[PDB]
């Protein structure tokens, strides 16, 4: 998958992916260790809304791998939210 | 657990499967097939 | 699905397949009955089969198994057609395609003959000594096209008459000559250093 | 009854003896997280529990342990070690006193006990030893109707003993890793009650939180006892999360019980069955097999060697198996004695006729990828035998006195064979002759002296791990 | 405390480093 | 938290003491062998 | 030839005596 | 039935005869493994027994 | 590792006078060194515990100063019992 | 026991391999029935063979030889309970209730076993026991007795010393590792010929010879196959009684090609009607000729089956799959070829074939070693 849906150019789409990413997180760690190029893209795309929270749930999702330290730098560049 | 059920209820491991062959078949094998020689 | 492969969109295909698998996956089973509800899975294990994924094949037959062996002959047939690419290759897969009655698969199954071609392109020439022209046209169809020219020219090796010699192949007899003489005694090195960490 | 009485006044305050008076000198023991020396003792008397008698296996009188312990369930001043005296000298409420019986009643309010007495003084080996032993012991009453929820409920006071585990106590506790081989055990009871009759949906996101909390800081066992879990639960249930374990494996940093490593091995080479991994299975198998040795002598080493030969016949060639012969394994037919002689054998109607007669067994295998690539295995055993045996031998000879009906199709499985490397034979394409051969330098020159930096690599592992094995004392 | 205990541990561990270094160096010794 | 479990994780080194009382246990070997 | 048999028959000089008084040590402490 | 290790050559003419009789070394270790295996078996019960 | 012994009698008195103000460190390991070849070693091993916590009465270096008075050398013996008159 | 009785038991290896007839069931089964007190050789075979029209004056006069004798058991321990000797209850019981074994089932066990071990401390009696649980061992073919009787054989083999009766716990130990695929330790048990003459449980003493030669011809390596049966000097009167025997070891030394098969066709006429040996007749004879073809494949190397079949008989396809079965059956390492038809040895184990068997002990044995070396902490 439900990552990989995000081909779509309006960002609405991946709003929507990330309150699906929130609700089912809690069986799918294994899906963003294949989607981290997206988070990188969707990450340093700067007027794409969804940065912030993709810097979030990959301090999550690095959490659960080991990458503790990217998690921080994540944390760092998270924003208040 | 462990149980659940059940407290109420070079070796021939090794050959059992060519000892089939020599559990059922070819008992006089070259001795019928020892004589096919002469037999034929 | 449909207007995927109408476009031949493989990854919003296989996106739109792997949301059909998320409305099955769906964690109600409690669903109305569509009419495409098995040969969906087989389009997913006909491609899946064709991409060479294997792993995806015994998850394939492992997602949901018990209900693939009676229905849909279109999930008995790819996976029975699965024992004839085991054993009886180049057999049955153009009498297999004689029996799609639900024309989707035909799509995938010429994926399997491009799987064809190129163990055609790995497997008749360079691992044997020398096969005629007729067996080139048995195999490989339409008796002499530019694609067994592309394919006898494809593994580097110049045609002759009538013929396609797998020649000119394991040469020199390779031996290594002392680089393992070096490198294992390199090893050795380090088997000392397991000598100077124990004191 | 007069014989059932003094028996378990004497093995119940033998168990909780050693158990409180001895885990007393194991948190005292300031120290001990490798110690522990009556939790791993206990923990080997409640496998004793299961066996013998429970805490009242309603032994015919009241079952008046359960009104009795839990009760006044405080560590005061050590006069408290006789309120538990009391509690040995109460234990004739059965014979002497009005029996008066509060099983599955009120064993909720005996649950809410060791809240409503005083603060348990740091040893919770006894609380959620009350919050195991009560209703995990009554699993053998077998009804599991209103019962689920109560030995649940004993577990959500072990969701209680995990909120004063981890949630209390925040300087170095070392009980919990105890209350880790404690609450594993009763999470193979989350598993022995929720998997009755649904799937531990709480221990989706609890088994990975159970393993968040888990996972580095104080990591010792939960590891792999929730990943036996994680692996377990997730075989029955639907796959690919032992492709979510491929991203972020993480194994023991020292093995634990040769048992748990044995299964743990036996379950992700059961992964690996399906995998399709051939070449790791077989020793991670043979590993996991020759590991556990223990069983009960009725099976479950016939469960482990049966469901564990199935993919080692898929090899394309297998040994004859194990080596020990079993007559209850011979009674229940198990691993398919019949069918690895339709193996060894290139018969394919009696081969057939195994496969088609005991289909209701086969269902018992649930791994019906044997049989695909099985009949693959006759005919690759076939050419295999023959192959092995003949220096030379032509597709007149195997292609049709093993019937595969045309020259080509021994093309076609000698190129497979090729392909797979078990033939140095070649084919002549013009007159129909496979003029196949054998090949050459079978010599101790260069093969063998390759292969002793395996055999030495192993020797220095084996070295290194004695060294290793001599820094413990 | 808290500031204390790792302020007399960590002491202690630099130190158990320094003479667990050592006994590599006594034992070699003892050999020769 | 911040040191309140790095002081923990710190306990945890008293077993790479024990490593430590083995090595002292080295030293004390082949001392009396040396003698 | 003679680190694969002798290194071998290394690692069975270490591993007896090294199990034996290794879990004499072990279990004969307490 | 007898023999001097005159092996058969068909197309050689001296019917080569030769060998390398002193190979001690892995017969030696070989027969000393063989009992060592025995000698672990007998710290087995040993090993098994002190335990548990 | 030196050879000479004298200035590994000094090296190990060196230790009371750098460890003076946290003095319960080197009896635990100046004990390991008190199994010396040397009554050089032996001698300082035998000093380093008094001139390291003299102001002290501490039981336990005490008990390791009583073995280094039962030893075969009599001056180590010696210094061993000048440095429990310091204790 | 001994010996008739034992050859009765021998008329159950003759109930064993004809099973199409009940006509030589009938004749020694009666023949048997009628002598000597014998209620247990109709019984089991009443049981087994064909049962009996009636039994009145045919049979029930011998089971009412069986109350007189018992009747006069009935006198004899009555008579012994007064006298004070060797306990002359159980010695004067023991003869008459060994023969009470002999009359009827294995009531003997208590009657026998017990009634003089409890008693002696001489391995005379026990040894006559054990002698027992070897013939009832050959009544029922039993597994579990014909090794109870080493178990109480052991407890007086630790003490002994002695020509023939000790030997002949050799023998009867060859006969039980014979009895199943254990082949040497019967030859070798076997092969002190000389002081096993005779005594009261032994068969045809040239019989024996027949037994230690078709045990002792293979586990026997051809300096020794010459040196024993060849070489043997007393032997050779023994084994020049029967020509055939005789003629088997000169025709497999000659290592002809046919001569391997007229005198295997003779040994195979023999080895149907040997009992505890007619379970066995595949392996001892794949044996024979697998040492054949072992000592007659590796000299050759320009072998071809050509050359073979000429001199088998015929051996173009009929012994095809038979050396392709053996190659297949994990020894006889040559190369069976298509019509190229060049047959290609191996190693003598010199050098290669030697370096395996080190790893397999050191990854197995060591391996249980490796996992009781992960008994230490959990």
């Amino acid at each position: 998958g439900i990552i990989s849906l995000l081909d779509e150019d309006e960002p609405q789409l991946k709003e929507f992916a990330l309150h699906k990413l929130n609700a089912v997180v809690n069986d799918f760690w294994a899906e963003i260790s294949e989607s981290v190029d997206k988070i990188e893209v969707l990450y340093e795309d700067e007027g794409f809304r969804s940065r912030q929270f993709a810097a979030l749930v990959a301090s999550k999702v690095f959490y659960h791998l080991g990458a503790f330290e990217e998690s921080l730098n994540y944390a760092l560049g998270a924003g208040d939210l | 657990m462990s149980e659940k059920k059940q407290p109420v209820d070079e070796d021939n491991w090794d050959d059992d499967n060519v000892e089939d062959d020599f559990s059922n078949q070819l008992r006089a094998e070259l001795e019928k097939h020892g004589y096919k020689m002469e037999t034929s | 699905a449909q207007w995927s492969i109408l476009r031949k969109d493989i990854p919003s295909f296989e996106r739109y397949m792997a949301q059909l698998k998320c409305y099955y996956f769906d964690y109600k089973e409690q669903l109305p009955e569509s009419a495409y509800m098995h040969q969906l899975l087989g389009l997913n294990l006909l491609f899946l089969l064709s991409q060479n994924r294997v792993a995806e094949f015994h998850t394939e037959l492992e997602r949901l198994p018990a209900k693939d062996i009676q229905t849909n002959v279109y999930i008995k047939h790819p996976v029975s057609l699965e024992q004839y690419l085991m054993e009886g290759s180049y057999n049955k897969v153009f009498l297999a395609k004689g029996n799609i009655p639900a024309e989707s698969y035909t799509f995938f199954i010429d994926i399997l003959l491009d799987t064809i071609r190129d163990e055609i392109a790995g497997c008749i020439e360079k691992a044997y000594e020398k096969i005629l022209f007729t067996e080139a046209t048995r195999i490989l169809f339409f008796n002499t096209p530019k694609k067994m020219t592309d394919y006898a020219k494809k593994r580097g090796w110049v045609l002759g008459p009538n013929n396609y010699y797998s020649f000119a192949s394991q040469q020199q007899k390779p031996e290594d000559t002392t680089i393992p003489s070096t490198e294992l005694a390199k090893q050795v090195i380090e088997y000392a250093r397991q000598l100077e960490m124990i004191v | 009854e007069p014989p059932p009485p003094p028996a378990p006044q004497d093995v119940e305050m033998k168990e909780e003896a050693a158990t409180g008076g001895g885990s007393t000198g194991e948190a005292d023991g300031k120290t001990a997280a490798a110690a522990a020396e009556h939790s791993q003792r206990e923990l080997d008397t409640v496998t004793l529990e299961d066996i013998k008698e429970h805490v009242k296996q309603l032994e015919k009188a009241v079952s008046g342990k359960e009104p009795r312990f839990v009760l006044r369930a405080l560590r005061m001043l050590p006069s408290t070690s006789r309120r538990l005296n009391h509690y040995v000298l109460y234990k004739a409420v059965q014979g002497f006193f009005t029996s008066n019986n509060a099983t599955r009643d009120f064993l909720l309010p005996f649950l809410e006990e060791p809240m409503d007495t005083e603060a348990d003084l740091q040893f919770r080996p006894r609380t959620g030893k009350a919050a195991s032993t009560p209703l995990l012991p009554e699993v053998e009453a077998y009804l599991q109707l209103l019962v689920v929820i109560f030995m649940m409920n004993s577990k959500r006071y072990k969701e209680a003993q995990k909120i004063s585990d981890d949630l209390m106590q925040k300087i170095s506790t070392q009980n919990r890793r105890a209350l880790d081989l404690v609450a594993a055990k009763c999470y193979y009871y989350h598993a022995r009650v929720y998997e009755f009759l649904d799937k531990l949906d709480v221990v989706r996101s609890f088994l990975h939180a159970r393993l968040r909390t888990a996972t580095l800081r104080h990591d010792a066992d939960g590891q792999a006892t929730l990943l036996n879990l994680l692996l377990r639960n997730y075989l029955h249930y639907s796959l690919y999360d032992q492709a979510e374990k491929l991203v972020s494996k993480s194994v023991f940093p020292e093995q634990a019980n040769n048992n748990e490593w044995a299964r743990y091995l036996y379950y992700t080479g059961r992964i690996k069955a399906i995998q399709l991994e051939y070449s790791e299975a077989r020793r991670t198998m043979t590993n996991a097999l020759r590991k556990a040795p223990q069983h009960t002598a009725v099976g479950f080493k016939q469960t482990v060697h049966k469901l564990l030969i199935v993919v080692e016949l898929l090899l394309g060639e297998i040994p004859d198996r194990l080596q020990f012969r079993q007559p209850s394994l011979k009674r229940s037919l198990m691993p398919y004695f019949l069918l690895t002689q339709a193996v060894r054998t290139g018969n394919l109607a009696k081969f057939n006729q195994v496969l088609d007669q005991f289909g209701e067994k086969f269902q018992a295998d649930g791994t019906y990828t044997l049989i695909i690539r099985l009949r693959h295995n006759v005919i690759k055993t076939g050419v295999r035998m023959i192959s092995l045996s003949y220096s030379r031998i032509s597709l007149a000879d195997i292609a049709q006195k093993l019937q595969l009906d045309s020259p080509e199709d021994a093309e076609f499985i000698v190129a497979k064979a090729i392909r797979d490397g078990v033939i140095e034979a070649s084919i002549n394409h013009e007159k129909g002759y496979v003029q196949s051969k054998e090949m050459i330098d079978i010599y101790s020159t260069r093969e063998p002296q390759l292969a002793f930096h395996q055999r030495i690599s192993f020797c220095l592992d084996i070295h290194n791990m004695s060294v290793k094995a001599m820094r413990f004392p | 405390d808290l500031y204390s205990r790792y302020k007399k541990l960590q002491q202690e561990l630099e130190f158990l480093e320094v003479q667990e270094e050592y006994i590599k160096d006594e034992q070699k010794n003892l050999k020769k | 938290y911040l040191s309140k479990i790095e002081e923990l994780q710190l306990i945890v080194n008293d077993k790479s003491q024990n490593l430590r009382r083995l090595q002292a246990q080295r030293n004390e070997l082949n001392a009396k062998v040396r003698l | 030839y003679l680190a694969s048999l002798i290194r071998s028959v290394v690692a069975l000089h270490n591993l007896i005596n090294n199990k034996i008084a290794n879990r004499d040590a072990e279990k004969k402490e307490g | 039935d007898k023999k001097f290790h005159g092996i058969l050559d068909q197309g050689e003419g001296v019917l080569i005869i030769f060998d390398e009789p002193p190979v001690d070394k892995t017969y030696e270790a070989a027969l000393e493994t063989i009992q060592n295996m025995s000698k672990v078996v007998d710290s087995l019960y040993n090993k098994a027994k002190k335990l548990t | 590792s030196d050879v000479n012994d004298d200035v590994r009698r000094a090296a190990v008195e060196s230790l009371g006078f750098i460890l003076f103000r946290t003095p319960e460190q080197c009896p635990s390991v100046v004990s390991l060194l008190s199994e010396s070849y040397n009554p050089h070693v032996r001698y300082g091993a035998a000093m380093a515990l008094g001139i390291c916590c003299a102001g002290t009465g501490n039981k336990e270096a005490i008990n390791l100063l009583e073995p280094m008075t039962n030893d075969p050398v009599n001056y180590v013996r010696q210094g061993a019992l000048i440095a429990s008159a310091l204790i | 026991p001994k010996n008739p009785d034992l050859r009765i038991a021998q008329l159950r290896f003759l109930l064993s391999l004809p099973e199409h007839r009940g006509d030589a069931a009938v004749r020694d089964e009666l023949m048997a029935a009628v002598r000597d007190n014998n209620m247990a050789p109709y019984y089991e075979a009443l049981c087994k063979s064909l049962d009996w029209q009636i039994d009145v004056d045919l049979l029930n006069k011998m089971k009412k030889a069986n109350e007189d004798e018992l009747k006069r058991l009935d006198e004899e321990l009555e008579d012994a309970e007064k006298n004070l000797g060797e306990s002359e209850i159980r010695d004067a019981m023991m003869a008459k209730a060994e023969y009470l074994c002999r009359i009827g089932d294995k009531e003997g066990a208590l009657t026998a076993f017990r009634k003089t071990y409890d008693k002696t401390v001489a391995l005379g009696h026990r040894l006559d026991i054990v002698f027992y649980l070897l013939r009832i061992g050959l009544f029922y073919m039993d597994n579990d007795l014909i090794t109870r009787n080493t178990e109480k054989a052991k407890s007086l083999i630790e003490e002994g010393g002695d020509w023939d009766r000790r030997n002949r716990l050799k023998v009867y130990q060859g006969l039980y590792c014979v009895a199943i695929r254990d082949f040497k330790q019967a030859a070798e048990l076997f092969l002190d010929t000389v002081s096993t003459f005779t005594s009261y449980e032994l068969m045809d003493y040239k019989t024996f010879v027949t037994y230690t030669v078709y045990v002792s011809m293979i586990a026997l390596e051809r300096p020794d196959l010459r040196e024993k049966v060849i070489k043997g000097a007393e032997i050779l009167e023994v084994l020049h009684s029967l020509p055939a025997v005789r003629q088997y070891l000169f025709s497999l030394y000659e290592c002809r090609y046919s001569v391997f098969f007229q005198s295997l066709a003779v040994v195979e006429q023999e080895m149907k009607k040997d009992w505890l040996f007619a379970p066995h007749y595949r392996y001892y004879v794949r044996e024979m000729r697998i040492h054949a073809y072992s000592q007659l494949l590796e000299s050759y190397r320009s072998l071809t089956l050509g050359y073979m079949a000429e001199a088998f008989g015929v051996g173009v396809e009929f012994i095809d799959q038979e050396l392709s079965r053996f190659i297949a059956a994990g020894r006889l390492h040559c190369k069976i070829d298509k019509v190229n038809e060049i047959v290609e040895t191996n190693r003598p184990d010199s050098k290669n074939w030697q370096y395996q068997e080190t790893i397999k002990k050191g990854d197995l044995l060591l391996n249980r070693v490796q996992k009781l070396s992960r008994v230490i902490n959990m």
